[PDB]
């Protein structure tokens, strides 16, 4: 392509990095260093305490939650030698999952999703992972992680993660993220089952809004999952020097999982389209019954009103000079034709 | 370490047409990473922004009422922001505050800044 | 310069009442509006930014809304520590401006 | 969850030989009886999973691994196939259907093939295994010639035949449903459709893995099964690719009928519009004329204006037949 | 109806025959030197041609008698399972490669213009060494150009063995598929034109029928392709080597024809949607027809009631001679409503 | 030689010849006045207000050595922005934009730029532009424009256009914010018309902005010899701003679509409820009209004469059926 | 197509118009053109030690392609792949040559349809053989760059020529997608504003075109990924970074295509609602007038009664009171209808 440089933005000083987000509540740096023999964990809020970990033999996992603090991000990037555009991408959350391979580090942007039962939003938060010689730098917007299994594996010496380097740590984080995606798909399964139960019982406008927001959420999920598939493909099919020769089959497993997620998302979309069609048919039927009632009454009272007007005539010479029970005869005739046409419409299975 | 705090000094009595420099020292952040603003509040009146600085790039901005005489500078070595006021008249008697702002995002083309922390405010009087 | 006109200027209410202050910009500003409060003799405290977003640490009672060029701050459940002078600010341009304040006093 | 049946407990033993046969249906738990003699194929049914004593007893006797024993006790697991160095393990989900209930019910059958012995655990009393038994009542077929695996093949053949019958019933339901949606658009009808559709989805979750189970036994040179099964196993593979092939066709038919339900209801709405507008068109001008001549005022020609009443009646008739012809044109009526 | 028929070991033989009328078996011998064409009502004529150096073609029609088939099996040692497979029609088409013979299932489909319902007939091919046996149910097959090349000697079938004969049969079958798909495309064009000019309710029925037929073809063209996926990949040693590339050609035909059927699905499926649109369109027009008349008669019937009331003091006891003013206000209402409709283009 | 546009009100020539030493400006109506400045070493800016005056634009076309095809492109108005490179000069087409919030209207005027050796020509349609900041900068030395060459003037012009796009985006932003409340709360027909108009404006803006991004990309990636390398980064800056605009308009587009969807899918409920209203009105009043007509159906007999005070009694039974309708609909929950 | 001959190269396309040859033996020092109509006049270019480009227009001539295949020693299945036009985009890798099958796309704006043209590329050693159906290419950019020394085209091997050709093809794809975006916009406007049956027909036509386009795009991704990720000695390593860029472009195309799909996936739905919207307006008329005049006519029917105790002789101004009641009812009802935002 072209040379990479910090793009200028109107209304800002030339070198400003801006956090492109909405979360500004909390911020802390948790450091988890681990080897086979021992491990040390500590939380803090000063970057000068975590900087000494740039040069360390044992693998380490730095996790900075809260990126509204641009100062700590800039300091970490300039100490770790990270390119300023990668820092700009870390603080920009209006992106899609991506992977960039550099000489001394690899930069990965992924997304964490959260589904709320109430009001049925689909909140998203990017996670940025910079993989270095022996350090994994994680940047998050707010608290709430899906990497607690990885933390437990490090803490209690399960698996083989303590015996491997930072590449396996990056694997553990991505695998936990994909498992979170599976859990999100399960939540969407529950939501679509409940909404399908409700759709044919109460065809209301809130059902319309729920279905449309579900479709939009599925579209956004696909827009996220496809670049995730591309990143996982590039990780094991275009291997940088940072990732060792082994651990590639692990990335292959994650790529297979992403394939599964994409297929599930496409099936989800076709199911919800069918559900919307079913709702439209149900509402059309609900209008149809009211239409049947209207046409029943109209066909009852058009000709009878005509003949009432014809016999409400004020002309000089009408049969209003009547033979015995003439008006009862006329009303009996009108009633019998009314019941005959009622019988016909019953033969039509409307009344 | 510690907490964010801006302490400003240099304000005092000055004769009309004179000049003086007001300094603002930070503690809790590097002055170059964020933008530093000066806000002037006349005695018994509302706030009136005067100047701004981004030390990392020197993109100084001045209000129209004080442009051409006030100058704003920032040094990272001392971590200080200076406002030098020359040709000072009697309308410039006020209390001055040294605020720190952060940029936020609204739209792609739209950006806005909001000031987290404020100083104490130094009284600058210009009379006799 | 983009002038912000804030109304009213001498609002008064008792504890528990609802307060609304509206400032309008002479020129369109893309939701880059902040609301500050100032107690007598102290530095202003940031309350609202982005015209809807709530600053961390302030009580949840304060709220902000935008309608075109109008921006309204609302205090729902007023408390005896909300008696200060509230100011608007627009950061749409480099030359940022302020409103002339709105004192909320006792009744 | 575990043990949906907790009421009936029964034990039966089959030991069929060339010379004679033994089949007791012991009421109590009793024991194996062959005691791993392997002289003839054995097949013991223990109906009732609520009393787990038989499960642990047979696990201890056969040395079954704890994990597969727990999997047998488990219900949530989908059908799967397990290859051990000593015995083969399979799980199959049998389905039953009711026309009145309109609900598909599932139960689990676990088959273990060990040296010259086949063991199965059934929970539903009266499970469909009669045909293989009648194969010995009249002594028909090769079921009583060699090896115990032929019994398992016959069991799988009966299972897939029952699946074929089940999808035949589903097809009959589909035909009656499509006829109804063609003629009778109602609420419950479409519900049935979706309900039917939903069942298919559940059926799908069983049909695809099951073939994989069979896909392990056939075409994968199975370790300890006599070589004459591979034509029979190829034919049961053909049976398993069947049913599976028509599930997707049934799903497509269901999707089409859901799509055509909306078209049918729209057509009925159009018919109602057409009849209402025809009746209104033909009797609104007529009643307006009747009213505008029935004004109680005098100037209107109320008397016999040159034999006027038949003339006005003919005016009504012609002003009705004009829209009669108008609606006859364009096939409105 | 079509349903399962097994409750018993597959050793025996049970199937269904939709045709229980005709019985005929035809045997011919084709060779480079001369030919031998003959028709035999008896079945014993199969005995001389069980083993021969020159290849022969034998076809059996009216398979709705069973015994002779087993007799035929007794001549070739056919496994009873293969006999069960060939006899019944519910089985999916499949090729069986064995050390003694090769087995091919095929479906012959015909189309009718009066009912638009496909008619299916199962045909079996079993090739053993010298000769291939055809198991077919009713006289009359699309394979006639094959025997045409027998009559007029045309073709390069002479230098090749029965593999080229089954090639000719498969060519006839794919030609049958092509002509059937041409008829289907003609029907689709007729459906498109009729739904474009004038939709009707029964047309929907027809449309639905098409879908059914198409999914039936989705069970008819789909397996051939995939079953040829065996023949295209691995060739059993029974088949001649120098003729394997020819086979690949017909495989392309499958991958050329199946998508066509798939394509038709779309042009039919969305077709329904197109019809739906017209429905709604018509409804709109109908509404206007109902909306004008009410708008132009209910207010009129209104005034015909206002001066049709009964109160003793009538303003118009004898006033301005009536008719002109009432008819003028009626005409004014008519004019305003019609100009409103024309301006909003409902009329 | 045809003017495709619709503006013919006025026409005038604005000339600005400026150097490091002195500057001088003309506001005339003679073509020959711009002739001597074709070879002037110092940077020169020509502004031709009226394209419809085909004679003057053609005359400057031959005199400045431009091909007739780009002249026809200049005369044409309704064409997307584009760039074209020659070994003598470079030709650019860009779009003005004005937005009336009161009428929710969007208007575009085409401007054509021709950068030749040490000089720039510009062609507009109407009077009024967004290059007044550039004019002030040239006049009173507010920047570095008088210390630089002619290719910097093209930068200034395009930058001013991009700033005008930013202002238009601010206006569209406030309109979108109003319309979102107008849709989510109290939807109405005029709000739907406003949404459609905004969709049209946004699609036009996107179809205009994307070619502008391509133009500036082609300008700064493979720079022609007309534009100096020193001024190449400045163009890059402007290019970046275009991306900014791109994203925001895209976002705006999405929002509008969503709004429309929320209104569009909830249309069957509207017809359902209005059919309910009409059906209940008929259900209640057609039978009562029958009762009035048939009891008022004229006869000499009229057996209901006197008949226990007459009309109120029938009113009662009439009222009876009336209520037995409404409660039934209360059972149906219609109304 | 009838397979009468034993085995031959058969043209399965529908183009019978023309045939021509172009050759550029471009080198660093100078270029040259050999536009001729003779296979033997361009055959000896195998031994050339400099990059060459052979562009053969016209696949219906089986003799020339057979001669080229025999002369360059390419496998016969490759020959019928050259002849085959229904073949999907694909790539095959061999020691002698690299074979690629791609689809030029042309969309007719005046009459809405899309047409695909088979293009086959055979990169072998220092030459890139090329096969096309008819006249009309998007390789004018690379041709101009070669002719007037622009860029770095002539200082690198034929691998850069392959890269340039594929880049030109994907640029054509990009302009096709932007044209399709214009079509989507105009179709959306037509559906929203002017609902007619021909609009639905156009919607399904565009849907078919879009699904065919996606079915072409997706194999292109696989082709390019296999093109740069694992390479033989034919594809030099220094050209591997360039191909990746093209791959990235294809990714974007896929995304764009899918978005278009999304739009059309709702487009028909929108049409339906639009029609209902129209009826809705008409609906309100048929309601509102009724809701105004069905009541009043009713009371008219109750005051044209023959009952004895009607309010008569202006006892309480019966006619004025009735008229005032009707006026009040009409005013309040029309005010309510305006309040509910109805016409
Ligand atoms: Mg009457
Ligand atoms: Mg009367
Ligand atoms: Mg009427």
């Amino acid at each position: 392509m072209e040379e990479k440089r910090l793009s200028a933005k109107k209304g800002l000083p030339p070198g400003t990095l801006v956090y492109t987000g909405k979360y500004r509540e909390d911020f802390e740096i948790e450091v988890m260093n681990y080897s086979i023999e021992e491990f040390r964990e500590f939380k803090t809020t000063d970057v000068e305490s975590v900087l000494p970990f740039r040069d360390s033999s044992t693998p380490t996992w730095i996790n900075i939650t809260g990126i509204h603090r641009t100062d700590v991000v800039q300091r970490v990037g300039e100490f770790f030698g990270i390119h300023p555009l990668v820092l700009e991408d870390i603080l920009n959350v209006h992106q899609r999952p991506k992977v960039e391979f550099f000489e001394n580090y690899v930069f990965i942007v992924l997304k964490m999703f959260t589904y709320d039962k109430n009001l049925h939003e689909l909140e998203s938060e990017q996670v940025s992972l910079i993989l270095t010689k022996n350090c994994v730098l994680m940047f998050q917007e707010k608290i709430g992680d899906v990497f607690d299994p990885v933390r437990e594996r490090i803490r209690y010496n399960r698996g083989i993660i303590r015996k491997k380097r930072a590449d396996y740590l990056l694997y553990s984080l991505i695998d936990a993220l994909v498992d979170d995606y599976f859990v999100l798909l399960e939540k969407i399964d529950d939501e679509i089952d409940v909404l399908e139960e409700e759709v044919l019982e109460r065809p209301e406008k809130e059902t319309v809004q729920r279905t449309h927001q579900l479709k939009r959420n599925l579209v956004e999920l696909r827009k996220t999952i496809w670049p995730l598939r591309e990143v996982l493909s590039s990780l094991y099919r275009d291997v940088p020097p940072l990732i060792e020769k082994e651990t590639v089959p692990y990335f292959r497993d994650v790529y297979d999982h992403t394939i599964q997620i994409a297929d599930t998302v496409e099936t989800f979309r076709d199911i919800v389209s069918g559900l919307l069609d079913v709702y439209l048919s149900s509402v059309s039927n609900k209008t149809n019954e009211v239409m049947k009632v209207l046409t029943i009454i109209a066909t009852i009272f058009m000709p009878l009103t005509f003949i009432a007007g014809i016999y409400g005539m004020n002309f000089e010479y009408m049969p209003e000079l009547r033979w015995k029970w003439g008006y009862p005869v006329v009303l009996a005739v009108m009633g019998v034709i009314a019941v005959i046409m009622v019988v016909y419409f019953k033969k039509k299975k409307w009344l | 370490i510690s907490e964010v705090q801006l302490v400003e000094s240099g304000g005092g009595l000055v004769q009309p047409g004179g000049s003086l420099r007001l300094s603002c020292a930070a503690s809790g952040f590097n002055v170059s990473y964020y933008s530093i603003h000066w806000v002037r509040q006349a005695p018994g009146k509302g706030l009136e922004w005067v100047a701004s600085i981004s030390s990392s790039s020197g993109s100084t901005s001045y209000a129209d009422s004080v442009k051409g005489r006030f100058t704003i500078s920032a040094d990272t070595s001392k971590n200080t922001a200076y406002l030098q006021m020359n040709s000072l008249r009697a309308e410039d008697t006020a209390v001055y505050y040294c605020a720190r702002s952060y940029w936020y995002y609204i739209w792609s083309y739209s950006y806005g800044n909001a000031m987290d922390y404020w100083g104490q405010g130094t009284l600058v009087t210009v009379s006799s | 310069d983009i002038q912000m006109t804030q109304s009213p200027s001498s609002l008064s209410a008792s504890v528990g009442d609802r307060v609304t202050i509206t400032c309008r910009a002479s020129q369109s500003v893309s939701s880059a509006v902040a609301w500050y409060q100032q107690k007598p003799g102290k530095a202003p405290k940031l309350l609202i930014y982005s015209a809807s977003s709530l600053y961390s640490g302030v009580p949840s009672r304060f709220s902000g809304s935008r309608s075109g060029t109008d921006f309204t701050l609302t205090i729902s459940s007023l408390q005896p520590e909300d008696f200060a002078t509230y100011y608007c600010q627009q950061s749409s341009s480099s030359l940022i401006t302020f409103g002339q304040g709105t004192k909320v006093e006792i009744k």
